[PDB]
């Protein structure tokens, strides 16, 4: 509704800018409220608006985009915005147009969420309704204009160069940089790329001032930050904290602690790019700088919490299973290193794997972190040495002892029964597909695991639930 | 819901390339509207497209090809996409992967011969709360 | 133009804007490894070879697309580089088929090159290969999957440079694969068969159709005797599989060599090539003085009139009806030596070493065939002769010098041109132009086309009453453009448009020995092949008239009549249809 954000103080921004404030005081303004990326780059906001601002294009023409296309797992608060209130979002990108000398944007969008893109579409009316979008904005010079493009939830098209030649109709494959986006782009002209998230206190520094902005905050990344906190926690939901909070009172203060008391082991940051964060970091500060020396990143913004229950083999795999996946698969490392990668790791999982493979991880890990084009690959086994670098003994259990402790490595663990408990009723026998249960009535049975493939039928078919794993 | 429109009918088509040849970068727009509206898109609506296109069929095909999410072979009545998201594998859903196996009676990414039920590894759809 | 000023290892250099630090380093004298790196082709940075330190930059980039700036510092030999140049190649070997006693290109694939240099003793991590799937049905080009790299050359050559564009990539990750269009075969599609694909391939993914085992076969017959014919490009680069340097003929050391294989009879194309040159100029004299059909093209190479059959049926008209100069040689061999040796012309087999690779499909042709009887049996490649040689296994550098057989051996300098593009159109025009009125040109000048190199463009008064224009075409992409223009139909008043789809003439063919891009980067092949064949053209000091040679002028008074009789119809003219396309 736009009569709802217009009562919030709305659109104001684009009031006072038109009319008071030159292009050239935008970037400054940013520049002095010390603004950075959240989206992973790590680059510095008002340092790009100087690279796209005096570059020279041949027929004056300027272009701007907007990426909505989230692909991490557990994180949602890029449509979130989206979806609560757009109004917001798109006077964002006319404050940037005005910097820039852009008379034509484009907002780039997944389709599979229709909640989204409906809203999106129904502001977007509004707007050129009251005569935000078109031509003489607010009785200004300013015309600018905007056109949706319906992406397809393609993870790796959220890389610069990727999305850029979507919109160009060709495939979704990233390009080498340098050149950079920002002197030739979409269309090979100058081009501005910034996520809705950091669009979204654009108006907020113009209207409550930079300092504002500056006065909550560490030096190197002021205001505050937003995640997407889940994994095993009593409470989900989104928090809207400052950077320096220890990830302590996160887990206890806000989160409430661990569903069902028990144990925390290691946390995720960061989603599929990112790490594992174990109890010896519970009293970090959470920023830039702390964290790239911990090994991780904000990503995204995603948090996964872990629990003693969760074997990190198998999570490992996990993740990597991921990056195999969403492969673009151009470069040799992304291509064929995570298969390298995977190849591995089942064995361990399977106890076909020998000793020394773990060093033979690192050989190849470190190789491909420097020679990997695509901004994918290159974070690719950042999960991987993240469990190796705190983590190392679990893997000792699974390549010497083999047992999973955790009790979740199939091929690996084993199954007793609690003759104290068992009725030994014979339902597991009747359930066991490779014949391996046997035995009497009134008498807890006799398995032999040489002859079951550990199939896991018999422990649900116990009524007294006294199958243990082993 | 709109009715499948049979992938024999050629001639909508070549208006949705007419109506839509103007726009830059339109291979995948058109390509996901063609996706809407016939449900599935065999190997002659790329031969058809670049035809009135007149641009070869590489990478019309590619394109095809690259987007998982683009679809070449019929599919079933309904579609079930369990979430792979983290959050969701945490709680363990290796375990609901294996019960729908088992219920199924067909393995991942395979469509009932029934032409009813078909399972998909969806990464996320977002509701991982 | 701007200047950049850069400081590498020691030494400060000032170069234009555009510069990349590759070429940079060539022109300083410093070496990069290459893989994806074509010289104006193919420049997207997939190879990942070619890393060097770049100060301030957080990790490696590759020199081969990275673009040069101003006041950098490269360093070129740091241990980082190193590292990862060898684990680059041990992870990128680990799908190339490790088998390389087997592969054709063997000795010369850059892989193999790049292999040994970095010397990589071990390969620590194992793998699963992609899918072999050996697509051994088309007629010229042969694929296999299990050593294809990615290296993209293939595909950007032929959508580029021939402007046909039906190879493609799909999947992702290791479903990743090139492949034609709807999982067909080769044949299947448009396919052109250029060669440009087959020659540019710096792994041996790609191979030429063999037939060397029925040459044998041929060869073994007593019953039956073998009359070989040659092609004047087959010299121009045939020495450098033996180490010679660029540009030698050994035009002896090859009759000399053919005739140590028992071959009972050596011949040249050349006494046909004559015959149609005579022929060409016959039905323009016709067209001229009836209307004829114009603008008129040539009917030279099988690769064109395929793609004019397969595209734009529409020019069919402005074909010429006669049979190639291969055909036309083939042909009179089949019968006229036939009549005149009383022999059975199913008794004879004919073989042909030519440089295109077109020919493979061309002989397979049903229409290509007189009274129902094969007019050529077994065409052949250089690269295969090569290989047929070696396996023979004569020291070649020792050879003497042989002469070619009676009466069809003899030589013309038009028609030594040949080899080169335009040589054809050249010798047609000098020839109608002595005939009709009795002009001594040798040379003509060429307009270039701003813009578009390549085309080439002539008006000479052929005689006062009427001058020709002319019009001379090499490359795909600038057969597309004339083929346009055509359609468009601004050139009503050109008369003349000689085509080929290899670029550069026949010197530049498919059949062509295989060279690394080392060399392209230091200089044309196509250049040197020129030169060289321009030097033997000079050097012909029997004739540079085809209508003046005595062999030519005894077949025509005794067999041949005059060109566009009845039997001349019969036997050297020939109509082609429309092939039914599967894009
Ligand atoms: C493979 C890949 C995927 C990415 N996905 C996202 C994404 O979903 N959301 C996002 O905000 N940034 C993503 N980025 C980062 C963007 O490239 C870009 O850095 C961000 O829009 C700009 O913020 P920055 O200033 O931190 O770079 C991705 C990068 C790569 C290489
Ligand atoms: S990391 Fe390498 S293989 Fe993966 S998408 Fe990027 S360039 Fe392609
Ligand atoms: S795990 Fe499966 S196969 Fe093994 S004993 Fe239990 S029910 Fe039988
Ligand atoms: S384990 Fe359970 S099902 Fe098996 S015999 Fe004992 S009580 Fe019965
Ligand atoms: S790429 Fe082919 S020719 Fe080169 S070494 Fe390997 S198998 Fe031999
Ligand atoms: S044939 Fe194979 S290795 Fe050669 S360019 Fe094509 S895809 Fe690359
Ligand atoms: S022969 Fe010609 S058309 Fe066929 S793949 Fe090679 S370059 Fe392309
Ligand atoms: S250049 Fe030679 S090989 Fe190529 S099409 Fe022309 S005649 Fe044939
Ligand atoms: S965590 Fe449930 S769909 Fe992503
Ligand atoms: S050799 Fe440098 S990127 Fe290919
Ligand atoms: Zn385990």
């Amino acid at each position: 509704n736009i009569d709802e954000y217009i009562g919030f103080d709305g659109y104001l921004a684009l009031e006072k800018v038109l009319l008071t404030m030159s292009p050239v005081d935008v970037i400054n303004e940013v520049k002095a409220s010390g603004l950075r990326g959240r989206g992973g780059g790590g680059f510095p906001t008002g340092l790009k608006w100087q690279f796209a601002h005096d570059a020279v294009s041949e027929d004056g023409i300027k272009y701007v985009a907007c990426n909505a296309d989230e692909g991490d797992p557990g994180a949602f608060m890029d449509r979130s915005v989206l979806e609560g209130d757009p109004h917001a979002v798109i006077e964002a990108m006319a404050i940037a147009g005005y910097a820039v000398g852009a008379s034509k944007g484009y907002v780039y969008v997944r389709a599979e969420y229709p909640i989204a893109v409906n809203r999106l579409q129904i502001a977007i009316d509004q707007a050129k309704e009251y005569g935000i979008l078109g031509e003489n904005i607010f009785e200004t010079d300013f015309s600018f204009d905007l056109e949706i493009r319906l992406g397809a939830g393609a993870f790796v098209c959220g890389e610069e160069t990727a999305l850029m030649n979507s919109i160009e109709g060709k495939r979704g494959e990233p390009r080498p940089r340098p050149p950079f986006p920002a002197n030739k782009g979409l269309f090979g002209k100058p081009t501005v790329l910034n996520n809705v998230e950091t669009y979204a206190n654009i108006p907020k520094i113009i209207l409550n001032g930079a300092e504002w902005f500056a006065s909550v905050g560490t030096e190197k990344s002021k205001g505050t930050k937003v995640f997407a906190l889940g994994g095993k926690i009593n409470n989900t939901g989104l928090l809207e904290i400052p950077m320096g909070t220890t990830l302590r009172e996160i887990i206890y203060e806000i989160g409430g602690g661990i569903p069902n008391g028990k144990a925390f082991k290691a946390a995720q940051t960061g989603g599929p790019s990112g790490g594992c964060l174990p109890e010896s970091l519970l009293d970090t500060e959470i920023d830039y700088d702390n964290l790239i020396a911990a090994g991780s990143m904000m990503g995204s913004g995603g948090l996964i919490v872990m629990d003693e229950d969760n074997c990190m083999v198998d999570v490992a795999r996990f993740f990597l299973d991921f990056t195999q996946d969403e492969s673009c698969g151009k470069c040799p490392p992304c291509r064929i290193g995570t298969k390298r990668m995977l190849e591995i790791l089942e064995r361990i999982c399977d106890g076909k794997g020998v000793e020394g493979d773990i060093e033979r991880l690192e050989e190849l890990a470190v190789g491909i972190k420097s020679s990997a084009l695509c901004g994918l690959g290159q974070t690719a086994p950042n999960p991987v040495l993240s469990t190796i670098r705190f983590f190392r003994d679990e893997y000792e259990a699974h390549i010497r002892d083999k047992k999973c402790p955790a009790g979740v490595c199939k091929h690996l663990l084993d199954f007793k029964i609690n003759a104290d408990t068992c009725k030994g009723c014979g339902i597991c026998a009747k359930k066991c597909p490779a014949d391996a249960i046997s035995g009497e009535k009134k008498k807890p049975y006799n398995i032999d695991t040489s002859k079951c493939i550990k199939c896991g039928a018999c422990i649900e078919a116990c009524p007294f639930g006294s199958i243990s794993k082993a | 819901m709109a009715e499948l429109i049979p992938v024999e009918n050629l001639d909508v088509v070549k208006a949705i390339v007419a109506e839509h040849r103007e726009v830059p970068g339109c291979l995948m727009q058109i390509l996901q509207e063609t996706q809407l509206k016939y449900g599935y898109l065999p190997l002659e609506l790329q031969g058809t497209i670049a035809d009135e296109l007149g641009i070869p069929l590489t990478e019309v095909y590619g394109v095809a090809t690259f987007y998982s999410q683009f679809t070449l072979k019929p599919k079933g009545k309904y579609k079930i996409g369990i979430c792979l998201g983290t959050a969701c594998y945490v709680r363990g859903s290796q375990a609901i992967i294996d019960k729908v196996n088992s219920v199924l009676g067909t393995q991942v990414g395979d469509t009932t011969e029934d032409g009813k039920w078909s399972v998909d590894a969806t990464r996320c759809v977002g509701a991982c709360g | 133009m701007k200047e950049i000023t850069f400081k590498i290892n020691g030494q400060e250099m000032i170069v234009p804007e555009g510069t990349t630090i590759l070429e940079a380093a060539r022109m300083n004298n410093i070496d990069i490894p290459t893989l994806c790196y074509l010289k104006d082709i193919n420049e997207i940075g997939a190879c990942r070879m070619c890393l060097v330190e770049i100060a301030g930059a957080r990790a490696l980039q590759a020199a081969c697309v990275y673009p040069v700036a101003n006041g950098i510092e490269v360093l070129t030999n740091s241990p980082k580089v190193r590292e990862a140049r060898r684990v680059n190649l041990e992870l990128i070997l680990s799908n190339h088929n490790r088998e390389c006693t087997t592969c054709i290109r063997s000795e010369n694939c850059e892989l193999q090159t790049l292999a040994t240099d970095l010397g990589v003793s071990d390969i620590p991590f194992e793998g699963e290969k992609s899918g072999k799937l050996i697509d051994d049905l088309s007629t010229s080009v042969v694929r296999d999957e299990s050593k294809c790299i990615l290296c993209k050359r293939c595909v950007s050559v032929c959508r580029d440079v021939q402007s046909v564009a039906v190879l493609g990539t799909v999947g992702r990750g290791f479903t990743s694969q090139v492949q034609p269009v709807f999982n067909k075969s080769l044949a299947d599609v448009g396919c052109i068969n250029c060669g440009q694909c087959i020659i540019n391939c710096p792994v041996g993914a790609l191979k030429e159709k063999s037939d060397i085992q029925r040459v044998w076969d041929a060869i073994a017959d007593p019953s039956k005797t073998v009359i070989v014919q040659t092609a004047p490009a087959v010299r121009a680069a045939l020495g450098e599989e033996f180490g010679y340097p660029m540009g030698t003929s050994v035009t002896g050391k090859m009759a000399a060599a053919l005739r140590r294989l028992g071959f009972d009879k050596v011949f040249d194309t050349d006494f046909g090539a004559d015959v149609c040159i005579m022929e060409e100029g016959t039905e323009l004299i016709g067209r001229v003085t009836n209307g004829g059909v114009l603008p008129m093209i040539t009917s030279c190479s099988p690769g064109w009139i395929k793609f004019i059959e397969t595209y734009y049926p529409e020019a069919i008209p402005h074909l010429s009806s006669c049979k190639s100069p291969q055909n036309i040689t083939g042909a009179l061999l089949k019968n006229h030596y036939a009549q005149t040796n009383n022999i059975d012309p199913k008794d004879m087999v004919v073989v042909s070493i030519m440089p295109c690779t077109a020919k493979k499909y061309e002989v397979q042709r049903e229409e290509l065939c007189t009274d129902g009887n094969a007019d050529v049996d077994i065409s052949i490649t250089t690269r295969e002769l090569a290989r047929m040689i070696k396996e023979a296994r004569i020291l070649f550098n020792k050879l003497p010098d042989e002469d070619f057989d009676d009466y069809y051996g003899e030589s013309t300098g038009a028609a030594v041109i040949f080899g080169a593009t335009g040589g054809v159109m050249e010798a047609a025009v000098r020839t109608v132009a002595d005939v009709l009125n009795k002009k001594d040109i040798q040379e003509i000048d060429y307009q270039i086309v701003r813009g578009v190199d390549g085309i080439k463009k002539a008006s000479v008064e052929v005689t006062p009453d009427l001058t020709v224009n002319l019009v001379v075409a090499h490359g795909g992409a600038n057969i597309r453009e004339v083929m346009e223009q055509l359609k468009a139909g601004e050139l009503a008043d050109t008369h003349f448009i000689e085509l080929m789809a290899c670029p550069g003439g026949c010197v530049n063919g498919g059949g062509q020995p295989i060279v690394s891009a080392k060399d392209k980067m230091d200089i044309d092949i196509r250049t040197e092949r020129a030169k060289a064949l321009y030097d033997e053209d000079a050097n012909v000091l029997t004739y540079r008239k085809s209508h003046q040679n005595p062999s030519v002028i005894r077949l025509y008074e005794e067999y041949l009549e005059e060109p566009n009789s009845p039997k001349a119809h019969h036997i050297l003219h020939t109509k082609y249809s429309a092939k039914p396309k599967l894009v």
